[PDB]
């Protein structure tokens, strides 16, 4: 079979320090949560207001 | 030169503080990611009051977020402007105090207060000259009220000469959501009287009434109430961050508003509050602005000022205007309602005029009042505490953490002494 | 982060646990196979599954449940049924012979045979979790196993864990419906242990749910499955605040702090107001005020006692889905102004309102309709003392002739224990009567 | 981002269809570029979507209990430098499907385990191209596919390019269209 | 470039080799016919025919031809080279002398010739793998003779023997104490690392774990194949901190005669229970040291450990291994000698175990094979010594050996040699 | 001009050198194929320090890879940088040393030393003016700890004046991963004290602690540790390749470090190591860099620097900064930690500022600290060796390759002297 063949790896070869050292990466962005999700509803209601003025 | 440290305790404190930082960042043109995206150099100047520096025009608030439940930290981080704060400032326990003042004030609060004080003093020592501390919490809850009182006591022990302002959300019978909240409120009033320099008592019933009658808010969630409280919080400190004809910092407000050391329980308000329908049907000039400032329905303490003589008042204006008009309106509002103000004090209103109005308003005027109507606001809680303590209801929960009925009796006596002191100058 | 351990004892406990775990598997998107089909549900706020379902290294999810029964019939039904791969094989603890509706048999004789294994499995589960909130114990309050083994396990867990919360959902015997001729004996024998070793004994009657299904769901001839599903709905709505985001969260500790006035007064009444058929769902407005009113009506209580004859001490409302706190405040005001709903004078405010942003989920093929709003009204009322009065009357009538006593005394029980349990129940009802008296 | 390798000499065309056997053959020992690309794209997708852990890894794909097919976009820039422009992972899972009127289902349906597009060219005709190529390669229409927790971008993409509405929120945290005639009903409502 | 010669002697050794080579073919993807469809790991165990067919590098010898003919008629008849399956005419009849002096010598020349032929074709010979049973006649005597000649010819090469120690009470022969005693002397001189196992211990493992109450010799063997594959996997699969046979011997063998390690495979659980159990590195490391998980029927708690090798496989992080080892060392029950403060050797490999179809073991992501050089095996040798004393007090069945061309005094010599070995462990186990 | 020859011995040293070449190629803009893809002229002005020009824009590193086990060379060839090195520079044997110092130092590596020296000489004579040798190995292993010492002795015999830098990973009790590592460690440190001029003592336990605590990495792979060591190595020789305000090459560093010939063991570190979350909210300045360089937790040795007085220290800063700030930071650190510095040397800490920071990094500071705290590590290794040598735990495996029993006594004899010499100046 094919799965019987030797399996390589990448987790040992991951170098997370290189990402940490690169201070030039300052994206600071995150995807919007689902508005209908409970966390989305909380963000809209408790942490959100409608413009009054 | 007058940096201010912000402390958030409890869920209500955390949410109101998040809204406050959102509004402040909106005023200063601070990106939710921490960058600066403003257009006026006035915002960048004097930004050290609320924001430290992190290099490459990135600023992080001088805010400490405290709560015994990590879920509040997760919600704050996931919410808008969550990335604004610093993770080292996030200090939390394992489980919430569970609406128990003793749990959040004697064991879990005591365990967490060491880390909280370490973070607070680390932030404070980074300031050139701190103006003081401002803290947001809720008296009804256990974590908020208990650990807030503990923090107030510890901070006053550590920084005796600095200004401590707390924006307490006092409980009310009409919008009561906790069974044991009278106990927590009664326990916390004593500490608030003893250690805080000036407290801005806030009630959810008053804010809901404002949202219903002043504005036309339909289904007003907690976000709208927090936004109103945030607007007041930003207004009462606009002189420390912006120029103005007649500046007034927090110490000046305390001096003008506090005649006696214990009579420092204020009554916040926001003037330019008009419904979305009545927007073009009313101007926002100084006269109606002050009239709304002193209107009884525009109060955030849910006690009618008509039932108690005003001791002192302070309307902190913002935006371009004329000092003559402001002085005329203050004199008129003092003369036309002389029965509502103490006669033994000649001038009852302190005037402060800033230069930068909130983003989106031509002018604004945050009103604070040391009225004696707080008698009813505290007397309702005293009555609830009396009824509950008559039969020692729910008291085993408090005594399980190392409490005694003597503490409860002392707190009730202190609250009664406070309300009697207010009644002394009532009439 | 926050985990709970569910213990289901006896046939009734195990069946209610089947209902509860079906409902939780639907809530967290977990297949009966134990695998979560969603990989992206392992991040963000979707970590709610860690409260009830533990995660293994194979990608499956193992519920934090212990199914224990002295007889192996129902557990073998589980092992053969749809949920074969869900529960951990060593968590499905079985014995070899049932308790035969004998409290002594389930307490000492057959109890001691597997109490050590049950405690070992419970300790093994507790060690794995790091944020154990408490224990949810499901048992029948008038059976043999679910009384004796439940009492033994409760006392052992109270000794070995102490401050950890212990929430009990017991099937209290109905006033008229009775499937066991000797159930009052077991009920009073276990009410002594559950009084000093639990924290919130949410008691339930079978006849009350039968009436609820008859009048609300139009189910003329229901069975145990509907009752178990309703109880599972109540438990899930109670625990929703531990895993879902929403304003005014209610943890277990604050729940007990707000609802339990005195150490012994911890016997609330649990109800699920928005129960309605799918046919009547369209016509009903399902407003917050309507739901709150349906909470307090005597026809929606799940313990067959008249709440009017008693005074409410503390009421906890745990809303779900689209709920605005202003609506809740208005509903509480309307409830307070009603003269029929009598509250004690020593409790000015007794409404611990909890709100959640997770709408209730409906199991396929269930009787319950899909609703946008739901709430559980859990009230500590003095009107529940009538159920204990009925139980005391039944016990006195049965024990005057000392009937069925030999069955119990043949397994180590002594009549002194019967007298002690009866005196304890009399003291409990006296405490309810004296606290209900206004100051 | 960018990867310093000749992706032209390892992949036949711009769009590469990689299965479990394909990824096993393209082992990291001698073909590290493809494994590094998979890991980098998975990490970038996890960071962008805010997930607590990465869901797409070469190691987590090769050892999976079921076969999965992944798609990646590569473009050679200057000799030994190439850039990554997207990632798509689709697999076959037995879903406990349900529909309106509380219908029951058991039919196997296609799953979009992950769908990430680089923010530089998120809407620049890349996601549509990848999805169309995946549909052509699998010869499977959207009417028999399931989406795992579609972020608002996914459903707005479906609205704008396929006019598919009324997405059902499955109890399995999955999303499907209104077409449920794939198989029979193990349990009808009544 | 790193390949090992494996030799199977006796019925037990040949049957173990069956499972071992099935497991190797599964791991390297070689079809049982010897053809690999679809990358240089097989060089350790298999040789290239130049036409796509891969042949194992094994020599299979047994005096009785029944088992070898069974293999030659079996499914795996196409793997081994047809004329290296060396068979005799009659077995040794559970007699050491029969398999050493009379019948074994007639076939030892051919066996050594085939071993030399494999070695000459070899270029990177790492060591010898010998599978045999102490209790048996051929598997004792012929193994003794063969490994003696191998030590003479290739004294510079490592010799690893996987013997089947007789169980404390479970036995299938009446004269197995004699054979095991006679083999004990000859294993000291030539064998470099003897990983004996007990049938009773593997029976208990298959009973408690795997929930199998009727385990045959087809289940015991699969486990031994897993053990040997885990030992050798550091030679054919890349990983962090691979352990060669020379490294294994250096780390595990403190003294020239103290070279009798144990063997253990921890992640052995049933398929129905594997899914619901979290098999962390800490858990498998902890259950390696359980008394009932060792594949020798002895209590490691009574003895003191001297050198431990942990050969992890699959998804393993070195930090997790270090934390687990610190946790183990903090436990006072697992006692180490005071003169070996760092008695742990770790081998982490990236290749997870390959599960045999229809086998008793489930698919797991990580696995560890713990080989400990402890003094607990002194108890097993002491009980064997007592059995030999009981049989030799009356001289039960020595007349067969005398009539087969063996002096009686050789029994006393072997007895005193085993007594000296037990005294050696008693001396060494004493702390400094 | 000031060319450096790099030699990688053992598995640990070989992997560390591979990661080091990755880091250097990233810094100098060298493609993995060997081509130049950089965009700054300073990446090519001093490319001769570590590389050799291949004519067609290809730059082959001046590295010699040695290991008795061909698996490491096979992995390097199959790695991302298989074509970077010269194919004839991989000098490998047939079988590994078996964690046996005797084998690699006396027979098995002894055959290979001739070829290794031949390749080292071929690389050396191609240089315009050789500066020194960089040799990476592990003290605990057999082939690394043996071949490295033998090759060091041979090089010092051949090149008496050229500086010798060795980056040796030292075994730790908490990461004890070999039964016979103390023997090899002592037998190697003898030769190190005898021959080399500068040894950087790296410890795996300290690197794990740094990755778990400072960087907050859940699963620290060997890639991360090798990246930390590579960053340290790049920082050490940053003045040889990039011009700066104050330049300090290898020989200047050696002169400023060692007060006596045998005290040449250092504990390095890295300044800008920050967590993933705190990366954006931390202001990187010369102070923060200095107090992180001198932080005890940031040291890459298991021994606590606070347990012994510092002999000499030096931080090689990278990036644009004001030398007034650097001097003030050094003076402040000297004043605060006066108890941790020797009295008989007036100015202990050295400084060096480099203009070019690491790629993608605004500024950095590589710390090198010569302290007596290494006596704790040496004492630990000596105690382990004594425990294993009282009863001759594994001595026969070493005597089988030609050693005498007396050599192990001599090797431990110098450890007592080496510990005493470090302890001599400690107070
Ligand atoms: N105006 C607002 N009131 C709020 C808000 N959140 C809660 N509350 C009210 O505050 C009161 C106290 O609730 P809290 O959640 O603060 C209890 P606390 O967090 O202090 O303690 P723990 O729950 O033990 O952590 C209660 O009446 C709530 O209805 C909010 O965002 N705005
Ligand atoms: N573990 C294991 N032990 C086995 C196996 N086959 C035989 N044995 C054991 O072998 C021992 C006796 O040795 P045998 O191999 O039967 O005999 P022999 O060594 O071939 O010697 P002869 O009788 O001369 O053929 C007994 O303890 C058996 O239990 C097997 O497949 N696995």
């Amino acid at each position: 079979s094919r799965n019987t063949s030797p399996i390589g790896r990448n987790r040992p070869r991951h170098d997370s320090v290189a990402d940490l050292m690169r201070q030039d990466m300052l994206a600071g962005v995150r995807a919007e949560v689902d508005p209908n999700s409970p966390t989305g509803l909380k963000n809209a209601r408790d942490f959100g207001h409608r413009r009054i003025w | 030169m007058r940096e201010i440290v912000h402390i958030q305790a409890g869920q209500c404190g955390n949410q109101i503080g998040s809204k406050f930082w959102e509004v402040i960042s909106d005023e200063h043109g601070i990106d939710p990611s921490g960058q600066y995206v403003g257009d006026s150099d006035l915002q960048l100047e004097r930004i050290n009051v609320y924001y430290n520096e992190a290099g490459s025009n990135k600023y992080v608030p001088r805010a400490v977020l405290v709560d015994l439940e990590p879920g509040t930290m997760d919600s704050v981080r996931s919410g808008p402007f969550g990335q604004l704060f610093r993770p080292d400032n996030y200090v939390f326990g394992q489980s919430g105090a569970g609406n128990n003042w003793a749990k959040g004030h004697y064991t879990e609060g005591a365990e967490l207060v060491d880390n909280v004080l370490d973070v607070v003093r680390k932030e404070a020592e980074s300031t050139d000259c701190l103006q003081g501390f401002q803290l947001t919490h809720s008296l009804g809850g256990g974590t908020g009220s208990g650990m807030g009182t503990l923090l107030i006591s510890k901070i006053r022990e550590e920084y005796p000469d600095r200004i401590m302002n707390t924006f307490s959300v006092v409980p009310s019978p009409k919008v009561s959501d906790t069974v044991v909240e009278p106990y927590n409120a009664t326990l916390s009033v004593h500490q608030l009287v003893e250690n805080t320099d000036s407290t801005f008592c806030i009630d959810n019933e008053a804010l809901y009434d404002i949202c219903f009658r002043t504005l036309k808010l339909t289904t007003p969630t907690y976000g709208d109430l927090n936004h109103l409280v945030s607007a007041t919080m930003s207004g009462v400190t606009t002189c420390l961050r912006f120029p103005g004809q007649l500046n007034a910092d927090l110490r000046k407000l305390a001096v003008n508003m506090v005649p006696f050391p214990r009579l420092h329980f204020f009554m916040p308000g926001f003037a330019p509050l008009t419904s979305r329908s009545n927007q073009q049907y009313r101007a926002i000039t100084v006269p109606e602005l002050t009239q709304q400032c002193f209107d009884a329905k525009n109060m955030m303490a849910a006690c009618d000022p008509r039932h108690g003589r005003y001791l002192t008042a302070a309307a902190i204006f913002r935006g371009r205007m004329s000092m003559k008009e402001v002085d005329e309106q203050m004199l008129n509002i003092q003369n036309k309602n002389s029965s509502y103000f103490v006669d033994w004090i000649p001038n009852n209103v302190k005037t402060a005029v800033c230069d930068i109005p909130p983003r989106g308003l031509k002018m604004s005027a945050t009103f604070i009042g040391n009225s004696t109507a707080i008698q009813e606001l505290f007397k309702r809680i005293s009555e609830q505490f009396t009824a509950m303590f008559r039969r020692k209801a729910f008291l085993h929960w408090y005594t399980g953490e190392g409490m005694d009925e003597m503490e409860f009796t002392e707190a009730e006596s202190n609250m009664n002494d406070l309300v009697s002191e207010y009644q002394q100058y009532q009439e | 982060m926050r985990e709970v351990i569910s213990i289901h004892i006896g046939q009734a406990g195990v069946q209610i646990g089947n209902a509860c775990w079906e409902l939780y598997c639907l809530e967290h998107g977990i297949q009966p196979d134990g695998q979560m089909p969603s990989d992206k549900s392992l991040g963000g706020s979707d970590d709610s599954f860690s409260t009830f379902f533990s995660e293994t290294g194979s990608g499956r999810h193992v519920p934090r449940a212990v199914m224990v029964d002295l007889e192996p019939t129902v557990i073998d039904e589980i092992r053969t049924g749809t949920y074969r791969s869900l529960f951990h094989p060593e968590q499905l603890i079985t014995g070899k012979e049932d308790a035969a509706n004998n409290y002594a048999r389930g307490h000492y004789t057959i109890g001691k045979e597997i109490i050590d294994l049950t405690l070992d499995r419970i300790r093994r589960l507790a060690d794995n979790c790091t944020g154990l909130q408490g224990f949810l114990v499901f048992h029948s309050f008038g059976g043999g196993t679910g009384s004796g083994f439940t009492s033994l396990l409760m006392e052992r867990l109270s000794v070995d864990y102490g401050k950890k919360a212990k929430l009990e959902f017991s099937i209290y015997p109905a006033p008229q419906v009775s499937t066991a001729v000797v159930e009052p004996y077991n009920s009073i024998l276990t009410t002594h242990t559950t009084l000093e070793h639990s924290d919130c004994s949410f008691m339930v009657d079978n006849e009350a749910i039968y009436d609820i299904c008859r009048r609300n769901l139009d189910i003329e001839r229901p069975s145990y499955t509907n009752l178990n599903r309703l109880i599972g709905q109540i438990v899930s709505s109670i625990t929703a605040s531990l895993r879902f985001d929403g304003a005014l969260n209610v943890d277990l500790t604050e729940f007990q702090t707000n609802l339990v006035p005195y150490p012994r007064i911890h016997f609330p009444l649990a109800t699920f107001s928005p129960v309605i058929s799918a046919e009547k769902a369209y016509h009903e407005q399902l407003s917050v005020a309507e739901i709150t009113n349906m909470c307090f009506e005597p026809h929606n209580q799940m313990v067959k006692c008249d709440p009017r004859h008693g005074k409410y001490m503390a009421v906890c409302l745990l809303f779900r889905g689209d709920v605005v706190p202003k609506d809740v405040n208005a509903a509480i005001a309307t409830i307070k102004t009603k003269r029929s709903i009598q509250f004690v004078d020593w409790c000015p405010t007794g409404f611990k309102v909890g709100i959640n942003y997770q709408p209730p989920t409906v199991v396929p093929g269930g009787d319950l309709a899909k609703v946008p709003r739901a709430v559980c009204m859990l009230s500590n009322t003095t009107a529940i003392a009538e159920a204990w009065a009925r139980l005391d009357h039944k016990f006195d009538l049965m024990y005057a002739k000392r009937a069925f006593v030999h069955w119990y005394v043949g397994e180590g029980m002594e009549e002194g224990e019967f007298s002690e349990a009866r005196e304890d129940l009399a003291a409990l009802e006296k405490d309810y009567e004296e606290v209900g008296v206004d100051s």
